[PDB]
RNA sequence: UUGACAUUGUGAAGAGACAUAGUUUCUUUACUUAUUCAAUGAAGCGGAGCUGGAAUUCAUUUUCCACGUUCUAGCAUUCAAGGUCCCAUUCGGGGCUGAUCCGGGUU
RNA sequence: GCUUGUGACGGCCCGUGAAAAUCCACAGGAAGGAAUAGUUUUCAUGCCAGGUCGUACUGAUAACCGCAGCAGGUCUCCAAG
RNA sequence: GAUGGGGAAGCUCCGUUUCAAAGGCCUGAUUUUAUGCAGGCCACCAUCGAAAGGGAAUCCGGUUAAGAUUCCGGAACCUGG
């Protein structure tokens, strides 16, 4: 009010340089940028075949925090937990003397594409995690076939890297299970079973559904309000 | 979360730390002496019957000096070896690859004098 | 045999254009929002003379429409304009000769300049002295629009496709004649190195088809198939028909 | 004009070394009208939109 | 230059057999993602809604449009003044608005 | 008067007769700055400093190219009665 | 004529701002200390290419066997600090 005055300003063709706006939407980016992205387009706008595309159809939040859960509770040995039972055979069964049995036998998640394909394949392992972010996808797509072929419990999850996590590694390709403390034995079916109904069983209902083809948006919307006008006249 | 915002569509080099080095091992195993010290700059004196009747009325030192060397390093290398100060010095390459210096000694003192004390005459 | 003349030329070197005098490359605006949506304005600042380009180019001064700064236009002045002018320039904008119109938004007959092929590059047709292209119809619907161009082919394109209205000034340029040989030499001295011209039959069968003889002649037909290759075609080429234009021209 | 006092680069009116006054008359009386005339034209179509 | 094959995918109309069910093969025409052309300090795309109001209302809106600049050879820049929210009040500084949402396909 | 420089003009062109470094000016108003004291270094005066390389001579009926001290060739400025 | 690139068996060829994540300046941030980063503009993009083009600044007098707008004498001017 006092010697301030209000003068909006104009910014419509011909006047007032244009305002700061955010043209994040159009930026020129790095072609390291474009080709991750134009991939994933790329990735659906063809139809894509049923052996893949059985992918993409990934566990949900919820059931998966429950076998992250019970996962968890089965991490393989950390390098000091090793030297810490190392040192409890040195001093031990040289002179206490039992053999190789002063220790216990361990529960921990099995992993290694080619070890826990061939669990998979001696009927042993009891649940398998495959992830769905394996690049060249030609490591585990086999795996949804082999476990339904060998009445294995299979889940494509959600995360590479975090099943890296449970298991002390940057990455796995999959986790697994063969043991289970007899705490948790029961407490297994009931993941198995959630399992077994968005996988296991759905699978040769999926294996036909041939993926993919979506388009994007601007060509979406083109045929979305063509088949719109020239029907409803 | 949320995105970034940008008010520009120029993506542009990532700023980044630049780190310096940290020689595991050395670059020589002793730096090279002085190369061009004053014993170097100036090599012999010129005394020619035009280069003494130039320290006659002229007050002139002219000296032999290294091609290496400029008109910074001579008025230095004169002052400290003869004990002088210098009022310009002016350089030319004769023909046979030798810098002759004709430097001019400040008012103050005689190039006169200052010639037969380094020992020409 | 030696290698024609006519072979030399698309190595590009001595023949190669004479570039350094020229004002620059005379283009429309960028295809902008400015020009997309609406119009924009701007002042012929000067109309001058571009070397071995015998039709006068305006220089047209618009704002940037997003850093406070001006930018500066090369035109091919329509005939008419003037200094001080002001031009506009995009979809709603005024029937004015100077302005700068998508072809579609001009009536069955108007006349426009520097007119694009594909909309947005700047310019393509009729942009010599005098030539100008004329609308004769619009497809609204597949916004396409039809032109007779200078040499009175019938040709479509888009209706977003930008010209600007009028002829082009320099009109008639080619109706005083050379006279003498030192205007042609000045006229090409500007342009490129095609002056003067040697006839094939004065020189040797090394250097030409038509080289060679006792007698200066052609010694066979003159009109040189499509599918001739290099080193062949001279005279005629791809002739639909050939001799003295007897009739009344113009295209049907 | 990098060695000499500023006295020989301008007039002490506004746009000294730049342009001519006789354009900076023009320059003020084109401002002025045209600032001016930017409100009856203002006026005059907020009659138009007040009534039509 | 002209043909076949590979790069080569996707729909719909119509023909082509086992001979009037769909695997497959093409004449017409659509699709975009490969491939090809163009321009730009990849700047305002596409979808939806505010207002406006021609529209004629056949239930109430069934819709289509427009949605800052044209007598003048002026001037148009400090994340913008205005509005308003905060620091615990400096001198200075930021958020939201001004400048409608939604999709990140530069067009 | 001769040569030469510069001007204001005029004739000519389908010919209308380079660039770039650089220096200045202006529009702008981010800022910064006084009453017991600020402002100024486009005003004057004052201090220091200015490296490297080329610098002789010929340029011709002998110092260059023409097997050479060859009647040839080889760009240019100054120009008395 | 390099560089990102694209050609070519390859010597290399194409291309020169071009299908590229292309850089650096004011000075504030410091009063742990010397340089990180807080703003902010800039996308300006190699480089080489005229001893007749462009171009910061010097003149007179004296002097040498042979150098001089370069020495000496006097009198200036320019650029950087």
């Amino acid at each position: 009010n006092p010697l301030t005055h209000s003068t909006p300003k104009n910014f419509g063709i011909g006047q007032a340089v244009q305002p700061k706006r955010n043209l994040s939407r159009y930026v020129k980016w790095p072609e390291y940028v474009r080709v991750q992205r134009q991939k994933k387009i790329l990735s659906i706008r063809l139809k894509v075949p049923p052996t893949i595309a059985q992918f993409q159809y990934t566990l949900d939040r919820n059931t998966a925090a429950e076998t992250f859960k019970l996962f968890n509770k089965y991490r393989p040995e950390t390098a000091a937990e090793k030297k810490e039972r190392l040192t409890k055979e040195a001093a031990a069964v040289a002179e206490a003397k039992s053999k190789q049995d002063a220790s216990p036998k361990p529960y921990a998640v099995k992993y290694g594409l080619n070890h826990v394909v061939a669990l998979i394949e001696n009927k042993k392992a009891k649940l398998v995690l495959i992830a769905n972010d394996v690049d060249p996808i030609e490591l585990v797509v086999f795996l949804p076939a082999l476990c339904k072929k060998m009445g294995v419990p299979y889940a494509i999850v959600k995360g590479k890297a975090r099943l890296g996590t449970l298991v002390n590694q940057k990455t796995s390709a999959v986790a697994a299970l063969t043991e289970v403390r007899a705490e948790d034995e029961a407490a297994l079916a009931k993941l198995v079973s959630t399992i077994d109904a968005n996988f296991a069983d759905k699978y040769d209902e999926v294996k036909k559904h041939w993926g993919g083809g979506i388009l994007g948006n601007k060509a979406q919307a083109k045929m979305d309000k063509r088949a719109k006008n020239s029907d409803s006249a | 979360k949320a995105l970034k915002v940008r008010t520009s569509a120029t993506f542009r080099l990532p700023k980044t730390l630049k780190l310096a080095r940290a020689p595991k091992y050395a670059s020589k195993a002793v730096p090279h002496y002085n190369r061009l010290d004053s014993y170097k700059v100036i090599e012999q004196p010129i005394t020619s019957e035009t280069a003494m009747k130039k320290v006659e009325d002229g007050n002139i030192l002219v000296f032999q000096v290294s091609m290496k060397a400029n008109k910074y390093q001579i008025k230095k290398a004169v002052k400290e070896l003869y004990e002088v100060d210098v009022l310009k010095v002016n350089t030319l390459v004769r023909p046979n690859g030798t810098k002759k210096a004709y430097v001019r000694l400040t008012a103050d003192y005689d190039a006169l004098d200052i010639a037969n004390r380094i020992g020409y005459i | 045999g030696r290698v024609i003349r006519n072979q030399r030329k698309g190595a590009g070197s001595i023949f190669t254009s004479h570039t350094r005098l020229r004002q620059g490359a005379a283009k429309l605006r960028t295809l902008d929002y400015a020009e997309r949506h609406g119009y924009i304005r701007g002042i012929v600042k000067q109309i001058v003379h571009d070397s071995g380009r015998g039709a006068p180019l305006a220089k047209v001064v618009f704002r940037d429409p997003y850093k406070y700064r001006l930018r500066e236009e090369i035109f091919i002045a329509n005939e008419g304009v003037h200094t001080g002018q002001f031009i506009y320039a995009g979809k709603k904008a005024s029937l004015n000769v100077g302005n700068v119109l998508p072809l579609g938004s001009v009536p069955e007959g108007t006349i426009v300049s520097n007119v694009e092929e594909k909309p947005g590059d700047r310019g393509a047709l009729a942009r010599a002295s005098g030539n100008y292209v004329i609308i004769i119809g619009h497809n609204p619907d597949e916004n396409k629009t039809r032109v007779r161009l200078p040499s009175g082919a019938k040709k479509v394109i888009s209706s977003d496709a930008r010209g600007v209205i009028g002829v082009i000034a320099g009109g008639g340029r080619v109706d005083k004649p050379l006279l003498k040989a030192g205007r042609a030499f000045h006229k090409y001295r500007l342009k490129r190195n095609s002056w003067p011209k040697t006839r094939g039959v004065a020189m040797n069968p090394v250097d030409h088809p038509h080289g060679g003889g006792n007698h200066q002649h052609i010694g066979k037909a003159s009109t040189i198939s499509r599918g001739a290759v290099s080193g062949q075609k001279a005279g005629l080429i791809a002739a639909r028909r050939t001799g003295l234009l007897r009739g009344s021209q113009k295209t049907q | 004009y990098a060695t000499v006092s500023k006295t020989h680069k301008t007039v002490s009116r506004a746009y000294g070394g730049s342009r001519c006054a006789n354009c900076v008359k023009e320059r003020i009386i084109r401002a002025f009208l045209i600032e001016e005339q930017k409100i009856v034209k203002k006026v005059v179509k907020e009659q138009t939109e007040a009534a039509k």
